[PDB]
């Protein structure tokens, strides 16, 4: 019933303070409601960035000015990458420190990079696995190196890439 | 001083926003300016001050966004992300139900998925055939006559057939004809199931899957079994999901209707409680999650070991063997294959438990295999150890036992049956030392162990070991005493 | 299925571009068959067709608001409308607007087309009266040449 | 893919917006605000608040309270004298921008020495410019 | 392909956001050739005002596109500034002859014009004519240097 | 809207500037004749305002910086790597061999009484470990930690955690049908280790791999739970000694201590049968101290004992066994 | 830039032709001064 994240732009804050005008003593001059808007409003510019100073600071939203140390910190380069893959990559190498390369848990890793449908794996007897990939939104060579990552240590592993089925 | 300091974020109360911008006011045009209750430049700077001070507290709220503790919402996520845990979204209950039928009902009639509403939001997770899901029978009373007997061996996949007649309906006879069913069913399956099964020669009724009062608790695992003169009440197993995502839960024995009552229908219960669904999950089961996940293994040997005892009704024994360079082996193996071996664990719900194993790792071997959906549907394999039954001889010097006082004896070599799969030895002064320990103290003991249905001559004091796919076994009417 | 919706929108692009840069005049249609206007066909209202105003009569009526007439009086001329003439309520004519107050003159805008008195900035091919062979006047161009004539020998 | 359309809508709503205020002052009654605050009246409000003459003339006197009240002479008249209504056109006596073909004696302001520009150079300016290249 | 949609829907966008508000002394771009008036001028282009005259101040601020003001010295004339907003508002100066202040028209006003004999001009600008041209247009300033250049070689 | 975050970094408006629009503003609501210099009424007032709404911005500007890696100090240190889960380690207490007492019981090992920092000589033990100062808990948090289990990170972190004395490690695969350039049997994986013990990183690694004894190396050590054994390998095996040139003004004592320090880190952090690259050398020349101190460099490596001939300025690499260590009484510097 | 094999670096007078190109250091003259462009910086991978 209500967000459990209360960082957002107060809701009408113009108007509040204007409501503490003790009995419209001022209301209806034109003289000071013109000094007291234009000093508030200046704290509604201030207000409003507040919240960008939080919000563009998450991974998901960070721009690629300020993504770089979010990776920083995480010891992930930009190396070659350009800015929409390079969210994709932090996100790949972080989820890696949870996971066991099950064939159910592979399948869930590559499913936040091709969309529902687009990706799918055969097995096979003496340690073969394929991925197959068929709705790619991103240049795939950048981001094999990790692909690799996240399969026990003795796979033998195939990529094929196509548009559609 | 309540700004950025050495020890974290602070937050200033009004009183002193106040008085320090009232001070300024004053140093602005010296101390003769008035700035309380009746000056208009008092109410201006009031009223502009309140404001400053909510960015304060969302300033501060900013700062701890970003911490271990005061995370929140969209930003907890991003805090907890860099250790790769998401969140859970909506869940679906899932559980299995049981349900009695009528005598009349065929076997080969099978519950169509899509027509059929256990409750108001129940459903039959899929398709479900009569065969080969019963799980409990009983039998009593009206049942002359010639009598076929099926059943699917639980380790072999061979169909076994009984005939018999019931010449009487009722005595001695009648009793008879019950132990030979019972001996019959028996003799397959596994050796935890005669336990629950007896007859109740009082009332002449027999009784499968129930307890001593008289309640329905299950045969260990879903089985075949049928009468060609279809007698007594046949039970049912099965599988149901709820309709829509969501909070939902469900006890032991809540479960009750059925909206479209199929013919012959007769009861509908529960065995135990569901796993409940659960709304979007919240910050604080979150944080749990995130603190507990030391015990997550998984795609490890000791793992794999221990999720098995804990995720099968059964399970008793499980062993593993390996075979990876190049070669069958000795023990007949493909090149890179895995073997696990089980005992009483099923197929369908062991076969599940299995994707645990890490990705890539063949595994499958075996010589009873199952089909998993993931999507793409795959196949696993696996097999079950084939028991062997000892007969063992005792012989000892000194006082004469009484009866009733062999009980504790013969349960006390209910050892025999915690030997491992192929690693089991005897190791008959083991055997010695329990039977000199499940009695009062106080001559002479020696301990003789052969197959079943052996000559006598085949009495020895070697100890025994399994075989590659054997596990030991022993009743406890096939033991003997003699006094020397 | 997007393609659908990027379908619609491809086509809606070119209504709204046409219905912008609709010439003078450009009728954009809608799904519905209904006709939208250009802007500048929008802009007409304002735009006050003076069109040579149709001559004053005695008898008929006026429809539109924004169009001028043509009057004469006994000596000058004219140019007459009725801002509340509308359909379903036009104005009906009379002998002369000077008392038929429903009708008012108008004036013409173009002055635009003149050179101010003040810094004019021209453009074509002006031209002068040769000068006299001169101090303040505008020489042409053959009157300097021919000043210069002289000079080169 | 397309998914720069997160810029479009800053220019759909505005457009929006822009269309509501054209329909006001084209269908107005008897008005329209601009993101500078200014108002722009509706036609229907526009044509009254907009000049009007009272339409009979007056016989002259040269005697004066109206700025909107016409007078008779002889040509019509009216207070800002200022005539409102004479017979001559306007066209025959200025000089278009345009190709003119001036009569008489026309005169400029004397440019400064020595600018070479598209100004006018006058009579008594090229004479005096002559004399320094004869030295 | 979409994008190029997108451009369209953009770049219209903001011509018309520029012809809605326009600034009154300004006229829009459209995508052809033509240019497109504001509304602040489609009004007062044709002829639109409010009719009561206000007095000229000198220390006075005007902020609105379409009044009059009446200027005195008793030679009155009225005056409007078109690009005068609220946003934007000018200043009355000593006298409205020294920018955007424009004067009311009349059959009078005319009078600032030059005529077609012997008009006297306050800097005037003309098309430089091609070398050697010895007619009777109107030389300008840089063409007799242009043509002295050849002399003094 | 050229203020606060923009991507590019953070942007701070001065004092003065928020003065200018503010005073614009306010004149566009009253007009030009409105007095607004210096020690006006009006001014005063402005100023006030101006000032308590100015100390928002920086503190605005000192909560970002205070959060960035650059600008971490203090207990701010703490929480940001404190967001990663590591946190700074405490009073450190000493180990001996047979002020102190017996660690546990004994029959047919030795830890300090005191809490910290501390009868530390052979022949009367880890001394020292007060706190851990940020400058190696920096160092500290280069680490990384996961649950993850069978995959080549999941390996490494949990040696890096447990096995005792482990100091560096690497793993090399080969994942095909055929013998890679390293002799590696197909479908077999490696796994070599500096340090340490051998009886326990089998043990930390069994409970780490998946269910396929995969390992191959030069020493085995079997474990039960059914019987197997564990394979691995280590290096050791290399110490390197280093000579630069330099012309300018020379560095005094104190610089070539930060000098050589700082070199020494580099060349440590190489990984196992790693490659020094003779560029990098010189780039850490110029940034462990001020730019602007010399006009030319060079640096030249060579193992110890090697005459002074041998010395070389080309990349340098190590075998598949070896491991590259410098020490001081090296880093012989000079004026050309 | 991010740390991390080879670098070089050339340096020549603008319009001169790409043989110009030298690494020795370069000093102004006596009223010359240094001056750069970002549009006259080129990238080669080897």
């Amino acid at each position: 019933l209500k967000d459990v994240n209360h960082i957002h732009p107060l809701p009408d804050f113009v108007r509040g303070g204007f409501d503490y005008v003790p009995s419209d003593i001022f209301s209806g001059k034109e003289n000071f409601e013109q000094t007291l808007r234009i000093l508030l409003e200046r704290l509604e510019f201030i207000d409003q960035k507040m919240v960008e100073l939080a919000e563009l600071r998450t991974t998901l939203n960070a721009e690629d000015a300020i993504l770089d140390e979010i990776g920083r910190q995480l010891g992930i380069y930009r190396n070659g990458l350009n800015d929409p893959e390079y969210r994709a990559v932090i996100m790949i190498l972080t989820g890696n420190n949870s996971k066991s390369g099950t064939r159910a848990d592979i399948i869930a890793t590559l499913k936040q990079l091709f969309g529902e449908d687009g990706v799918t794996t055969y097995k096979g007897y003496n340690y073969r696995l394929d991925i197959n990939i068929f709705n790619t939104c991103m240049e795939v060579t950048d981001i094999l190196p990790e692909i690799i990552d996240m399969l026990p240590l003795v796979t033998h592993l195939r990529v094929v890439e196509n548009q559609g089925y | 001083n309540y700004g950025l300091t050495g020890s974290g974020f602070n937050l200033p109360p009004m009183d002193d926003l106040v008085q320090e911008t009232k001070k300024t006011f004053k140093s602005a045009f010296g101390e003769d300016f008035n700035t309380e209750s009746n000056s208009v430049a008092d109410k201006l700077i009031q009223i502009f001050n309140e404001r400053e001070y909510q960015l304060w507290l969302l300033m501060g709220s900013v700062y701890y966004a970003q911490t271990m503790q005061g995370a929140e919402g969209i930003y907890l996520d991003d805090l907890l992300g860099k250790r790769g845990i998401y969140r859970l979204g909506k869940t679906r209950s899932t559980g299995t139900v049981v349900m009695t039928i009528d005598s009349s009902v065929p076997y080969n009639m099978i519950y169509s998925a899509a027509t059929y509403t256990i409750d108001t939001d129940y459903e039959l997770s899929s398709d479900v055939q009569v065969a080969g899901n019963i799980v409990a029978q009983l039998i009593k009373g009206t049942d002359v006559g010639t009598y076929r007997l099926q059943i699917q061996n639980t380790t072999d996949q061979s169909v076994k057939t009984l005939s018999l007649n019931l010449t009487a309906t009722s005595g001695q006879p009648l009793i008879t004809f019950f132990g030979q069913i019972k001996d019959f069913i028996v003799n397959n399956t596994i050796l935890s199931n005669q336990d629950r099964i007896w007859i109740d020669s009082t009332e002449g009724a027999l009784y499968i899957g129930y307890d001593t009062n008289k309640i329905m608790i299950g045969l260990s695992s879903r089985v075949d079994f049928r009468t060609n003169p279809m007698a007594g009440t046949r039970s049912i197993s099965m599988d149901v999901r709820s309709i829509e995502p969501g909070y939902i839960s469900r006890d032991v024995h809540s479960v009750r209707s059925i909206n479209p009552t199929p013919g012959g229908f007769v009861d509908i219960d529960n065995l135990s409680a569901f796993i409940d669904g659960s709304d979007v999950e919240s910050d604080n089961e979150y944080r749990i999650r995130a603190a507990t996940s030391i015990s997550e293994g998984k795609a490890t040997r000791p793992a794999i070991l221990a999720a098995l005892l804990n995720k099968v009704e059964g399970i008793e024994k499980v062993r593993i063997f390996n075979n990876n360079t190049d070669k069958t082996n000795s023990l007949g193996i493909p090149p890179y294959r895995f073997m696990v071996v089980c005992y009483g664990g099923g197929t369908a719900e062991i076969s599940q438990v299995l994707y645990d194993t890490i990705a890539t790792s063949n595994n499958t071997y075996g010589d009873t295999f199952y089909d998993i959906t993931t999507d793409q549907v795959e196949r696993i394999w696996h097999t079950k150890a084939a028991a062997r039954q000892l007969a063992i001889r005792v012989r000892y010097r000194g006082r004469p036992l009484s009866l009733t006082e062999e009980t504790a004896i013969a349960n006390g070599l209910a050892t025999a049956v915690n030997g491992t799969m192929i690693a089991g030895t005897l190791y008959n002064v083991r055997l010695v030392g329990t039977v000199m320990s499940s009695t009062s103290p106080d001559t002479q003991v020696y301990v003789d162990i052969k197959n079943k249905g052996q000559p006598d001559s085949a009495y020895v004091n070697t100890d025994v070991t399994a075989s590659t796919t054997q596990v030991l076994s022993l009743e406890l009417e096939d033991v003997i005493f003699s006094q020397i | 299925d997007a393609d659908k919706a990027v379908d619609q929108i491809i086509e809606d692009s070119k209504r709204l571009h046409i219905v912008v840069n609709g010439t003078g005049t450009e009728q954009a249609v809608a799904e519905d068959g209904s006709l939208l206007p250009s802007v500048r066909k929008a802009l007409i209202d304002n735009l006050y067709f003076k069109t040579p105003p149709l001559p004053w009569r005695n008898g008929g009526s006026v429809n539109e608001f924004n169009q001028l007439y043509s009057f004469t009086d006994v000596s000058n001329t004219t140019w007459w409308y009725a801002p509340g003439a509308t359909v379903s309520n036009p104005v009906v004519m009379r002998d002369s607007p000077i008392n038929d107050g429903k009708f008012k003159v108008f004036l013409d805008k173009t002055n635009d087309i003149y050179a101010p008195l003040n810094s004019p900035n021209f453009v074509g091919n002006p031209r002068v009266p040769t000068p006299a062979p001169n101090s303040q006047s505008i020489p042409t161009t053959g009157w300097v040449q021919s000043e210069m004539e002289g000079l080169e020998d």
